[PDB]
C-alpha cells in the first residue's frame, strides 16, 4: 500500500 | 556523473542436463545509469524471445536486472550473454559455463 | 523472523522527446508483488505475485492513482534538481526513491525508511528516529528546509508506523503459503582438477528463499578465505536464489576441507564434505 502522497524535493 | 559498470553472471535456472528443458539467465547488477543492452546468444546469434525482470536497485542505488529465456541445452550448442553499457567501450561477452 | 515491505522508484529524463521513464516496484521481503511502468500499455499498478490478486478493484484503483501521482512528483523533481545543480536541459538524469517498513520478531514495527538519490548519489534520507533528515549537500539542504516546514517527516512516520506495517501484516497473511515459508538451500559439492597436483572444490547452494545466506570454507576446522572464490547471490528466476563458493586444494587433501551453510531455512548450520 503506497504512501498517500510523496513530497517533492 | 557517477558511472558504475555492470557485474555479469550467466547461468541456468535448473541443474543443466542435455536434452532437458531449462532457463538461461543473464544477471546484470551493480550498474548506473539504468540504460543497458543485454542479449542472450545461441552460437554467436541473438536469441529473440528474451524477457527481463522489472528494474530495481540495491541499498547503494546501483541497478540490477535478470534477463532470461527458455532453452534446451545440448552437447553442441554454445550460449553466452552480451552486455553493452555506457561504461563499456565495446559489448562484453560472457560465456555460459555449466560448472558455474 | 523479521519481515519488510519496500517500494523502489526510478525516473529517468529523456531530453530528446517526451516525459521521463518511470518504473515502480513493490516487494515483501525478496518477493516482488506489484509493478508500474510508465511505458507499459495498462497504465495501471499491476500484480506480480498470485497472493496480491486477491485484492479488489478499489485497491487497484487507489494504487494506480497514487503511483501515477508518484510519477508526476518524480517528473517535477527532475526539473527541480536540474535547477539546483545548474545543469542543462540536454542531458539525461535519474532520480531514485525507496521507502518502507520492517516488522520485528514480535510482529510489531521495527524500522522505517524513506530515502532519495539523484544520479546515483545520496540526496536526502529520513533518519532512523523518523524525525529528522540527512542531507548530503546544499541542494539537499534546501529540500530539508522545505520538508521541515511542511512537516513531511511527521506524515511519513505516521505512514511507516501505521499503514505500512498494517498492510505488510495483511500481505504476510494473504501470501503466507510462500511469504512465511522458508526454502532451505539444496547443497552439493563438485570436484575439478586444475593440474595433477591441485583441485577445485565447489560448494553449491540452490533453490533457497529468502536470499540471505552464508557459505564458508574451513580447513581442519578453521576458516579458510585464501584461495577461495565466492559469487554474488543470484536469482534463479522462479523466486529462489543461488550461490556458490569454491576453494583450490592440494590433490588428495580434500578431506581437510568442509563447506559451511547458514540459512534461515536450516535449524542448524550444514556441513558438507567431499
Amino acid at each position: 500500500n503506497l504512501v498517500p502522497m510523496v513530497a517533492a524535493v | 556523473m557517477i558511472q558504475r559498470t555492470p557485474k555479469i553472471q550467466v547461468y541456468s535456472r535448473h541443474p543443466a542436463e542435455n536434452g532437458k528443458s531449462n532457463f538461461l539467465n543473464c544477471y546484470v547488477s551493480g550498474f548506473h545509469p539504468s540504460d543497458i543492452e543485454v542479449d542472450l546468444l545461441k552460437n554467436g546469434e541473438r536469441i529473440e524471445k528474451v524477457e527481463h525482470s522489472d528494474l530495481s536497485f540495491s541499498k547503494d542505488w546501483s541497478f540490477y536486472l535478470l534477463y532470461y529465456t527458455e532453452f534446451t541445452p545440448t552437447e553442441k550448442d554454445e550460449y553466452a550473454c552480451r552486455v553493452n553499457h555506457v561504461t563499456l567501450s565495446q559489448p562484453k561477452i560472457v560465456k555460459w559455463d555449466r560448472d558455474m | 523472523g523479521s519481515h519488510s515491505m519496500r517500494y523502489f522508484f526510478t525516473s529517468v529524463s529523456r531530453p530528446g522527446r517526451g516525459e521521463p521513464r518511470f518504473i515502480a516496484v513493490g516487494y515483501v521481503d525478496d518477493t516482488q508483488f506489484v509493478r508500474f511502468d510508465s511505458d507499459a500499455a495498462s497504465q495501471r499498478m499491476e500484480p506480480r505475485a498470485p497472493w496480491i490478486e486477491q485484492e479488489g478493484p478499489e485497491y487497484w484503483d487507489g494504487e494506480t492513482r497514487k503511483v501515477k501521482a508518484h510519477s508526476q512528483t518524480h517528473r517535477v523533481d527532475l526539473g527541480t534538481l536540474r535547477g539546483y545543480y545548474n545543469q542543462s536541459e540536454a542531458g539525461s538524469h535519474t532520480v531514485q526513491r525507496m521507502y518502507g517498513c520492517d516488522v520485528g520478531s514480535d510482529w510489531r514495527f521495527l524500522r522505517g525508511y524513506h530515502q532519495y538519490a539523484y544520479d546515483g548519489k545520496d540526496y536526502i534520507a529520513l533518519k532512523e528516529d523518523l524525525r529528522s533528515w540527512t542531507a548530503a549537500d546544499m541542494a539537499a539542504q534546501t529540500t530539508k528546509h522545505k520538508w521541515e516546514a511542511a512537516h513531511v517527516a511527521e506524515q511519513l512516520r505516521a505512514y511507516l508506523e501505521g499503514t505500512c506495517v498494517e498492510w505488510l501484516r495483511r500481505y504476510l497473511e494473504n501470501g503466507k503459503e510462500t511469504l512465511q515459508r522458508t526454502d532451505a538451500p539444496k547443497t552439493h559439492m563438485t570436484h575439478h582438477a586444475v593440474s595433477d597436483h591441485e583441485a577445485t572444490l565447489r560448494c553449491w547452494a540452490l533453490s533457497f528463499y529468502p536470499a540471505e545466506i552464508t557459505l564458508t570454507w574451513q580447513r581442519d576446522g578453521e576458516d579458510q578465505t585464501q584461495d577461495t572464490e565466492l559469487v554474488e547471490t543470484r536469482p534463479a528466476g522462479d523466486g529462489t536464489f543461488q550461490k556458490w563458493v569454491a576453494v583450490v586444494v592440494p590433490s588428495g587433501q580434500e578431506q581437510r576441507y568442509t563447506c559451511h551453510v547458514q540459512h534461515e531455512g536450516l535449524p542448524k548450520p550444514l556441513t558438507l564434505r567431499w
